[PDB]
RNA sequence: AAUUGAAGAGUUUGAUCAUGGCUCAGAUUGAACGCUGGCGGCAGGCCUAACACAUGCAAGUCGAACGGUAACAGGAAGAAGCUUGCUUCUUUGCUGACGAGUGGCGGACGGGUGAGUAAUGUCUGGGAAACUGCCUGAUGGAGGGGGAUAACUACUGGAAACGGUAGCUAAUACCGCAUAACGUCGCAAGACCAAAGAGGGGGACCUUCGGGCCUCUUGCCAUCGGAUGUGCCCAGAUGGGAUUAGCUAGUAGGUGGGGUAACGGCUCACCUAGGCGACGAUCCCUAGCUGGUCUGAGAGGAUGACCAGCCACACUGGAACUGAGACACGGUCCAGACUCCUACGGGAGGCAGCAGUGGGGAAUAUUGCACAAUGGGCGCAAGCCUGAUGCAGCCAUGCCGCGUGUAUGAAGAAGGCCUUCGGGUUGUAAAGUACUUUCAGCGGGGAGGAAGGGAGUAAAGUUAAUACCUUUGCUCAUUGACGUUACCCGCAGAAGAAGCACCGGCUAACUCCGUGCCAGCAGCCGCGGUAAUACGGAGGGUGCAAGCGUUAAUCGGAAUUACUGGGCGUAAAGCGCACGCAGGCGGUUUGUUAAGUCAGAUGUGAAAUCCCCGGGCUCAACCUGGGAACUGCAUCUGAUACUGGCAA
RNA sequence: GCCCGGAUAGCUCAGUCGGUAGAGCAGGGGAUUGAAAAUCCCCGUGUCCUUGGUUCGAUUCCGAGUCCGGGCACCA
């Protein structure tokens, strides 16, 4: 369900990135506590509406990590004072940029454990230099200290710093552009077999708008069929009109659980078609930066990460370049094993075995 | 529903002219009639007894521009009548409006008049009818819409009609673009070169 | 048992299918045909004729 | 109970009404004792279009039949006098 | 079940125990004449019958008993007391 | 005017005629699959798991029945701002109305499913031992009192559900009394039994100043009717198996009591020993029945979706109360299974109602709109409720209409294909050229489905009354989901719109290349062994058409269950033979009965569907008026040939 | 979305705890023949699913992805 949602405030989707044991789950409850005075939680401000994304900071759960990166306009980099520049924290800055996060809020956590400002400023500097190496103005990122556990228990001092977090959340992180006049597109991330309503697919509206009683169609690696947006719930809260940038849920027109899976894309009727052949421009990373340690070859099959997926495809290297060493700046044709909408200019990531070896950018569709 | 393809080919198969592509030309002669419907036309069909049934059936059907579904229903609407089915069947075949305006001359040829009717250009008893299969009642008068009157097509059509049958079961003025229809067509007054006896027998199995 | 009519197929050990009746008169004891174009039964490649049968889609261009 | 009500038969968008004498505890297109005429509000401006066996209607009136509002107004419209 | 028409359920039970009080009272008198008819006292039976007469007919009149039961309970009982007499 | 209606061919054999199976040509379907897919109208759309079910909704209503008014909106008294009546604001049932409660009515209809059921059911036709709210007709009565209780309060147990203790008050709620009739019981005399008051308005009169009183409307109590509904009873009809032959002990019947609205072993006590059974009881398996639908020349055979009548069921089994009516879908009580809440003592729930989800399956859809129309419930009424219904979405599932354009057009070309490379064919096809515009898309016009209702007002009955009530007209504003409607007009450009099976014979329509008993084809006979008219591809051609094929399925061809309308020497088929009960059939004469039969009549055979003749949607499908038919059953009145009964 | 088993020439499996892939059943290629059975003369058609690593060196070692079968969830 009930309670129709009021479309009065802008909806900017943000999320937290980092490493294990930095204060992840603790801060999730901390945000909703003070403002009241992959799993998601929300919090609303009198100026805008913010969606929060809590992704697992473990390497093996990269499947949930990249899906959580699809809703990142402002990355909340939570870094524990006792840890600093962690490899996956560095990779979250890497893969976050691989999906395209423009701004990032750096939150220094566990500051209550170390009272030394000298090293806390140094851990800050380590994160500042970490952002600089991945084309992020680390020196322009507002640094905010804080304690996760104490702020949740009720320590007003650490709780008031959450206001500073929200302060920079409204200043450093602005409301992005919503291409609503452009054809609707939607990254399918999760599927819910809602008992009593059927199959429900969730995601973050990329382009256009949506509304209850609108004919929709699903494009992707599976043959495209027809459906209908029959219900827009947002954390059990109904909505009449979801625009681009909204993190809502869309109720299908009665489909079964095992058809529409994580990987496809909901789009506007007869607008965007799938592609089987395209060329990409890549930035091969080094072993210490996150890539391989040996040069790969022609025919080699890594995974490609764009907007949600980890789809596998054969790399078609240009004739002559058979050894692509870690740190190369080449372009190669990419033959996907399954057809999917490829737009020229699409920035993605080339991964394999649990690591990112290249920085893909769709050059041209062949 | 229509053939809308190489329509003169149907006249080549049966070896007889059906007025399917009359036009401004009186006698065609440039179609290679009576020699080759298709590529192996030089061969000779055996014409089995069942084959002579089917060829007689289609003969009348290509002229009246109808199809099996509607043709078989016309047979059933003829089957529930007294007297003789055959004579009554040719009555229902000629009962279609597009046949009448063709007999009137308003429509040059068979198919051409159908387009004329379906393009809301014909009116009967003050009511414009777009349905080509309109069963015309005896003792009535058909007409042409004022806004769709004499647009150079009906002009060429009437001048062609001067060299045809112009039946006695209907009266055309051709001066006020308004013709009246009398009683149903008689067997002794129609084509007669075609046969309907087998069409009755074909559908009895 | 059922006949798998077609020139080249991909049914191996499972690949659930569809069955339409009808005797074949060649193999003793079989009165069923596997429907081409259902569940897992793919269409027969290289077909320009009788595609209502064999589950073949119409040529694109 | 008994009543002289209507019974809407006919096609969709082209309604038809048949004044019927029946037990009021039965459905619209349900069972009945008899139909007493009919009513066509969408017929035409032809010679006919409405018939009600006024006598049989009045025969059930003395028996205790309740005439519905639609037909009661229709009875006076078909001119009992004229 | 959630319906404001569940009011009939509570109206039923208050009407239930009430009808038991009336019927059991009605059937008590019927057993009374049976004891009197079994002692051979045709006067007391005639007397006891005169007692329940205004009772059973006071019950059929209100709509409880369907008056034919009231008739029969008197009818055969009428012929019963004079059978001994 | 109302059944003007019937086809065969292939295959045993060296060949033939037979017999006899097998198979195909047709039509249909609650269809499914594959391919394709433009619009529209009318229908249909969970056949399998009667499988489990999230959430919303699906039956409430009446203040013109009562105590009350917790709220909302006013009046009035009052009170505070302050422009002294502009506002703020505390009481008040005095009104309009109205949550919760008492009461009346509805909830037994409407709606869904087919699990169960082989006769307690259904259909047809008669019948008497019954009942029947609301509606209507006839004659009457409506006199006078009492006692509690819910809500509301005080307190209190429990998580909730859901109560408990003690007090307050009204009534069309309840319990007497009075009074009784053509009512009930009784041979009769006699005995016995009923209830309720409210609403509108008003002259005289009267005001313990509530009201009485007059009148109108409405409702109530008693009895005989009618109509409707319902219960019950007998006969006949209503599946398969005889590899089911004996079965039943409240079972067959009688007297008496009891019990039900009513007859009755319906149930008891005693007594008697019967009852059913080859013209099929019991038993076993399956299944809702019918009007009808499909097929068929008819007869028959199959079948029972949608519409309608009827019966049965409501998670499972069972019992009963309430009530006119149920022994009950959105009611109760108990046991059980499966879910659910839990503060772990204890409680809550039933989609086979609209949708919808999971699951099953080859397969069957939206958690839509409005109560405008019809029908139903309450109410005086206005209105209120209404997943009935009216419409919309979705789907080629089916039927029907229509479009994808028309005319002209010869270098009789290009390209494709065959070839005796001459040429033919594709092919007037296309292009070029000249016109038109349905349906789509866009923009404006625009029916009808609407009958009534509310206020005002006139006349006539009503009455003491110009008032009130009621009936019939007149007037104003109107009440529309579908709905960017049906239809109409305008605008632009051929512009947005064609595939599918087959092509040896049955059965309409051919050649070429390639693979060589391989790949594959197939409904049957069968093709393929290196020149395939049958495989695969190409072209051409054919059938049909937004449908075309395939498979399942019924009937037809099948006179291969033959009553209509077959057979039995050798093809399958005379018991080895005979006696003979029941049964079937019967010479000839008369009378007689009038049973069968026949003639006519009556009631009825529901409606719809189907057959005929007409009318209305641009036509059609479809809707629809009248008629006929419903080939049947029962009764009555006549006929007396033939059949049967009795007698000579 | 997670946790396992098979993915080994046409088919079923062995071989493994780093060392240049086997067997059985097949079937096929030739002479005789109208075509074969029968007889005889010769016989393995393999990316151990794929991509990659620890490498003198991976079927087998450790990783992933995809396919099939078998168990668990999750409930906008
Ligand atoms: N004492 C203290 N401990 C902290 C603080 N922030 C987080 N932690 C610890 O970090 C631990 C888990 O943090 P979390 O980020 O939820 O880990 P994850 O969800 O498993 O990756 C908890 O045990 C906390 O005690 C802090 O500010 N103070
Ligand atoms: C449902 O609430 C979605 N709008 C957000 C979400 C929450 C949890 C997991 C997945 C989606």
């Amino acid at each position: 369900s009930k309670e129709k949602f009021e479309r009065t405030k802008p909806h900017v989707n943000v999320g937290t990135i980092g490493h294990v044991d930095h204060g992840k789950t603790t801060l999730t409850a901390a945000i909703t506590t003070v403002l009241a005075k992959t799993s998601h939680v929300e919090y609303d401000t009198p100026t805008r509406h913010y969606a929060h994304v809590d992704c697992p900071g473990h390497a093996d759960y990269v499947k949930n990590m990249i899906t959580g990166a699809a809703q990142m306009d402002g990355a909340i980099l939570v870094v524990a004072a006792t840890d600093g520049p962690m490899p996956q924290t560095r990779e979250h800055i890497l893969l976050g940029r691989q999906v395209g996060v423009p701004y990032i809020i750096v939150f220094l956590n566990k500051c209550d454990m170390v009272d030394d400002e000298e090293l806390l400023e140094l851990v800050e500097m380590e994160v500042r230099e970490l952002l600089s190496q991945y084309d992020f103005p680390g020196d322009d990122t507002p640094i905010v200290r804080g304690s996760a556990l104490k702020a949740l228990e009720g320590d007003a001092e650490w709780e008031a710093k959450i206001l500073e977090l929200a302060g920079f959340l409204d200043s450093y992180i602005p409301e992005p552009e919503r291409a609503i006049d452009k054809p609707f597109l939607l990254p399918i991330e999760d599927v819910f077999s809602i008992s009593g309503r059927g199959t429900v697919v969730t995601g973050r509206v990329e382009r256009g708008i949506i509304k209850v009683g609108e004919e929709v169609e699903i494009v992707g690696i599976k043959e495209t069929q027809k459906s209908t947006c029959t219900g827009v719930e947002m954390f059990r809260k109904l909505l009449d009109e979801g625009r681009a940038g909204e993190n809502v849920g869309v109720l299908l027109r009665g489909i079964k659980r095992e058809e529409i899976e994580r990987g496809q894309v909901l789009a506007k009727p007869g607008t965007i078609k799938p592609h089987t052949k395209f060329e990409s421009e890549v930035y091969i990373l080094s072993k210490d930066e996150g890539g391989r340690h040996t040069p790969f070859f022609k025919g080699y099959r890594p995974q490609f990460y764009f907007r949600t997926t980890d789809v596998t495809g054969t790399i078609e290297l240009p004739e002559g370049v058979e050894m692509v060493m870690p740190g190369d700046n080449i372009k190669m044709v990419v033959t996907l094993i399954h057809p999917i909408a490829m737009d020229d200019g699409l920035r993605f990531a080339i991964r394999e075995g649990g690591r990112t070896v290249g920085a893909g950018v769709v050059a041209k569709v062949l | 529903a229509r053939y809308l393809g190489p329509k003169l080919k149907l006249s080549r198969r049966e070896g007889t002219d059906l007025f399917l592509k009359s036009g401004v030309r009186a006698i065609d002669t440039k179609c290679k009639i009576e020699q080759a419907p298709g590529q192996h036309g030089a061969r000779k069909p055996r014409l089995s007894d069942y084959g002579v049934q089917l060829r007689e059936k289609q003969k009348v059907r290509r002229i009246y521009g109808v199809l099996e579904r509607q043709f078989r229903n016309y047979y059933k609407e003829a089957a529930r009548l007294k007297g003789n089915t055959g004579e009554n069947l040719l009555a229902l075949l000629e009962g279609r409006l597009d046949n009448v305006v063709y007999r009137m001359g308003f429509g040059a040829t068979r198919a051409e008049a159908r387009q004329l009717v379906s393009h809301k250009a014909i009116m009967v008893n003050g009511r414009v009818v777009n349905i080509a299969s309109y069963q015309v009642s005896p003792n009535d008068v058909v007409s042409i819409r004022e806004k769709a009157k004499k647009q150079s097509r009906v002009k060429a059509a009437l001048e062609l009609a001067e060299q045809r049958e112009k039946p006695t079961w209907l009266e055309v003025d051709a001066g006020k673009m308004e013709g009246t229809f009398k009683r149903k067509p008689e067997r002794s007054d129609l084509s007669a070169d075609i046969n309907e006896h087998l069409i009755v027998e074909l559908y009895s199995k | 048992t059922s006949y798998i009519g077609g020139e080249g197929h991909n049914l191996q050990e499972h690949s659930v299918i569809l069955i339409r009746g009808g005797r074949v008169k060649d193999l003793p004891g079989v009165r069923y045909h596997t429907v081409r174009g259902a569940l897992d039964c793919s269409g027969v490649k290289d077909r320009k004729q009788a595609r209502s049968k064999y589950g073949v889609k119409r040529p694109k261009a | 109970m008994v009543t002289i009500r209507l019974a809407r038969h006919g096609a969709k968008k082209r309604p038809f009404y048949q004044v019927v004498v029946a037990d009021s505890r039965n459905a619209r297109n349900g069972r009945f004792i008899e139909r007493v005429g009919f009513f066509n509000p969408i017929a035409s401006e032809k010679e006919e279009g409405t018939r009600l066996d006024l006598d049989r209607i009045a025969h059930w009136v003395g028996q205790g039949a309740t005439i519905s509002d639609r037909v009661a107004a229709l009875i006076k419209e078909v001119n009992k006098a004229a | 079940n959630i319906k404001s028409a569940k009011k009939r359920a509570i109206q039923s039970e208050k009407a239930r125990k009430h009808n038991a009080s009336r019927r059991s009272m009605m059937r008590t008198f019927i057993k009374k004449v049976y004891a009197a008819i079994e002692a051979g006292d045709k006067a007391a039976a005639q007397k006891a019958f005169n007692e329940m007469q205004p009772i059973v007919d006071r019950q059929a009149a209100k709509g409880l008993i369907h008056k034919n039961k009231a008739a029969r309970h008197k009818a055969n009982l009428t012929a019963q007391i004079n059978k001994l007499a």
